[PDB]
RNA sequence: AAGUUAUAAAUGAAGCGGUCUGGAAAGGCCCGCCAAAGACGGUAACAGCCCGGUAGUUGAAAUGGCUUUCCCUCCAGAGUGGAUCCUGAGUACGGCGGAACACGUGAAAUUCCGUCGGAAUCCGGGAGGACCAUCUCCCAAGGCUAAAUACUCCCUAGUGACCGAUAGUGAACCAGUACCGUGAGGGAAAGGUGAAAAGCACCCCGGAAGGGGAGUGAAACAGUUCCUGAAACCGUGUGCCUAC
RNA sequence: CGGAAAAAGCGGAGCCGUAGCGAAAGCGAGUCUGAAUAGGGCGCAUAAGUAACAGGUCGUAGACCCGAAACCAGGUGAUCU
RNA sequence: GGUUCGUGGUAGGAGAGCGUUCUAAGGGCGGUGAAGUCAGACCGGAAGGACUGGUGGAGCGCUUAGAAGUGAGAAUGCCG
């Protein structure tokens, strides 16, 4: 699961509290499937809204 | 001092400096540097395993408790047979210098002490035509050397090492070399004419 | 390896001359109404570090 | 090296501890019985005192360390005595006479001690006192 | 192609010197000798001159590598102008949330991730620890790049004020074995005849084992866990004492 | 760098000390406080350090030796139950 | 070398030493018998060191310095 585009994906940190106790997360991409031409033919494809929003053709 | 021929005879005079070979030694100083170099020359190459590196352990042999053995941790600990060491060796560089005048002091004493115990030889060259310890053992009975000696030469000197590296009583160094040990190391000195005036102007 | 300075220490203490320690009296931050004025002028004045509490500290504000 | 006998008192025997009672290191080994200084690893922080608030704890931090300082190099009178009179002194001249090493971020000639000759000297700050013992010598003073 | 090197090797000085001990001489004593060779090891005991060898000098058919030469391949670069044009966009930044920078949101620069927004583009843009101006230095959002650095399952030659068989690798020996465990996995113990098997022909007791002679050997109280053989331990015998 | 896993030589960059006082600016045998030229604090007067060795000790490292119950991470196990 | 005062000692401080393994140098014994081991009625103020003899059957002391895996009677110690 990634973007086929730009690279982006599940990458991971931490979720600080109040307190400031530390715990593990991770920052998942707003990735959306749906087709594309990936070469002169169609394909449906998990791509990213950043990469979408203006650029690449449905 | 005297100078005098390989063959042995009378060459004349050298004027040695005083301050090199004229003044009192200080043997003390003399021993801090033999000990420093002796000390520097040892490699140190020497380990021993400890409870961590040993191979195995990991399991608790038994119980804490209920077995009416002695409380253990490890096969592999200290007072175990095939165990571990506690600390022991590990590598070590034991190498120190003193200080660079102290050293030349060292050098400067060892000389003179050679000089006031009559244990220089200076000769006018020492060349060989080619390396043939004969003629470098013949040598050394022209002038009675008979001892452990350490030959000094900056000259042309072409096989002089050679015709004396088979000799075990004997070294020879381009007098760059000369170091408190080494002479130490050996009785008498043996010193050309070039290889004095190079150490003097070193010194 | 060398020995690390204790930063709380050297945030608050001052070297002399002979090698003794400064520091600062510390009755001295917020209730000042129930301090007499004799006792405020002598506390915002330094101090000496006591021997036995150098004999103690020395060596983490060595440097 | 059959004869080497270094200075005395310039090395002695290291004490080994736990060899015997009568050595007097023995079974306790210098630490005494039973407690946290008996121990391997035994013993507390430096400036620690049993929870008892330390001493740095119960007073304060005073002040900043500024970050444009300027500390001088640091020359009294006594070394100008060195120079025969009526020659010039110089940041170059004394660092080259090895009197200086640093010229930290200038020099400075302070009046610790006498001059008794005439000379001309230049650097970064003088002390006043200093400016008037060179000129009551006859000397003169630049700033850099 | 040439040279060099590595992977086989060759040649290589000088005492069977005499005598003493001795089972045996390499050792003691007296004579010599060689040495660019007195490194090491072995040989009936401590060998420069006995052996292998070492120093030195030579050499490689074949293969591999390296260094040079050639072939082969491929190669527009200075200047003056500067009408105009180009110079890395969903990035650079910003908000939110996190992280890395020695720097824990702290006044928090700089770098990075996720998500929202979202530039100028040469009179332009960034950084100089919030930030503003000025000054100075520099052109991001594209890519490549040896050397110096780190390590050693391995190969070659070597070193040790390192161990010397409860040490040293767990493993000096057919050891990751036997053995344990369903399994992952844990994990040992165990070296020494003698210079040479010359390893006891033959006889006697005995079913054999094992012995006693004989014999070998310097030695068998060195006889196939075989150099030395401590102590605990087990016994035989006996000088002195011991059953109010 | 040099060189024998050497010894010298080179290397003075830097480190310590020689001047301290002060939060700092800064002043300097004085300095800070303070209105002060006062007193007082710290310094100087009242000048020996430095490099290396060894001994003692301290710190960081397992730090003197042995010893928990427990915690975490990667795996093995339902041939018993 | 003398005079005076002293000379019980745990934790613990200070000092001087004995001994083991190795190294360097000097100088030595050792098959006409080394280390080691066994026995002894010797020596020194102590740790400890010699001598003699037996067994063993090839290496080891002494001296001055240096460096340490440095000296065990206990750890319900570890192995045999
Ligand atoms: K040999
Ligand atoms: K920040
Ligand atoms: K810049
Ligand atoms: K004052
Ligand atoms: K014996
Ligand atoms: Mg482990
Ligand atoms: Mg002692
Ligand atoms: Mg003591
Ligand atoms: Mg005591
Ligand atoms: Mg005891
Ligand atoms: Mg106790
Ligand atoms: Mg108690
Ligand atoms: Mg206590
Ligand atoms: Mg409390
Ligand atoms: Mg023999
Ligand atoms: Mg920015
Ligand atoms: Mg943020
Ligand atoms: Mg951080
Ligand atoms: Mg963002
Ligand atoms: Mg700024
Ligand atoms: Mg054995
Ligand atoms: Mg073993
Ligand atoms: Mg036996
Ligand atoms: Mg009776
Ligand atoms: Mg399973
Ligand atoms: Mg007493
Ligand atoms: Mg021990």
């Amino acid at each position: 699961k990634e973007c086929v585009i730009t690279g982006r994906k599940s990458r991971s940190g931490n979720k600080r509290s109040h307190a400031m106790n530390s715990s593990k997360r991770t920052w998942k991409a707003n990735l959306q499937k749906v087709r594309i031409l990936v070469n002169g033919k169609p394909k449906k494809v998990w791509v990213s809204a950043r990469a979408l929003k203006s650029g690449k053709v449905e | 001092l005297s100078l005098l021929k390989q063959d042995g005879t009378n060459a004349g005079e050298i004027t040695l400096n005083d301050t090199v070979f004229g003044i009192e030694p200080n043997e003390k100083v003399v021993v801090d540097v033999i000990l420093s170099q002796r000390a520097s020359l040892r490699q140190g190459t020497h380990k021993v395993k400890n409870r961590s590196e040993v191979r195995g352990g990991g399991r608790k042999p038994w119980r804490q408790k209920g077995t009416g053995r002695a409380r253990q941790g490890s096969i592999r600990s200290p007072q175990w047979r095939g165990g571990g060491v506690v600390f022991g060796p590990t590598p070590r560089s034991y190498a120190y210098k003193l200080p660079k005048k102290v050293r030349r002091l060292a050098i400067k004493s060892i000389l003179s002490s050679k000089v006031n115990e009559e244990k220089l030889v200076v000769l006018e060259g020492l060349t060989f035509d080619a390396p043939k310890t004969k003629e470098f053992a013949a040598f050394l009975k022209n002038i009675s050397v008979d001892t452990k000696a350490l030959i000094v030469v900056a000259g042309e000197s072409e096989n002089v090492e050679l015709s004396a590296r088979n000799l075990q009583g004997i070294t020879v160094i381009p007098a760059e070399s000369i170091s408190v040990l080494e002479v130490a190391k050996h009785d008498k000195l043996i010193i050309t004419k070039a290889a004095v005036e190079k150490v003097e102007e070193v010194l | 390896p060398k020995m690390k300075t204790h930063r709380g220490s050297a945030k608050r203490f001052k070297r002399t001359g002979s090698g003794k320690l400064k520091r600062r009296h510390g009755f001295t931050s917020h209730m000042f109404a129930n301090k007499s004025q004799k006792q405020k002028r002598k506390l915002r004045k330094s101090a000496m570090v006591s021997a036995g509490d150098f004999k103690r500290i020395r060596q983490m504000v060595a440097k | 090296l059959h004869e080497l006998k270094p200075s005395e008192g310039s090395r002695k025997e290291r004490n080994r501890v736990g060899r015997g009672t009568g050595s007097g290191n023995g079974k306790t080994s210098g630490r005494g019985h039973k407690g946290q200084k008996a121990r391997s690893g035994g013993g507390v922080r430096l400036g620690f005192e049993g929870g008892q608030l330390p001493l740095f704890r119960r007073i304060p931090k005073r002040g900043f360390t500024n970050i444009n300082r300027k500390e001088f190099a640091i020359v009294n009178l006594d070394v100008l005595n060195r120079f025969e009179d009526g020659t010039e002194v110089t940041p170059e001249l004394l660092v080259e006479t090895g009197i200086i090493r640093n010229e930290k971020s200038g020099i400075k000639i302070l009046s610790n001690g006498n001059i008794e000759k005439k000379l001309t000297v230049k650097a970064n700050k003088f002390s006043a006192a200093a400016k008037e013992a060179i000129e009551a010598a006859g000397g003169k003073t630049e700033v850099i």
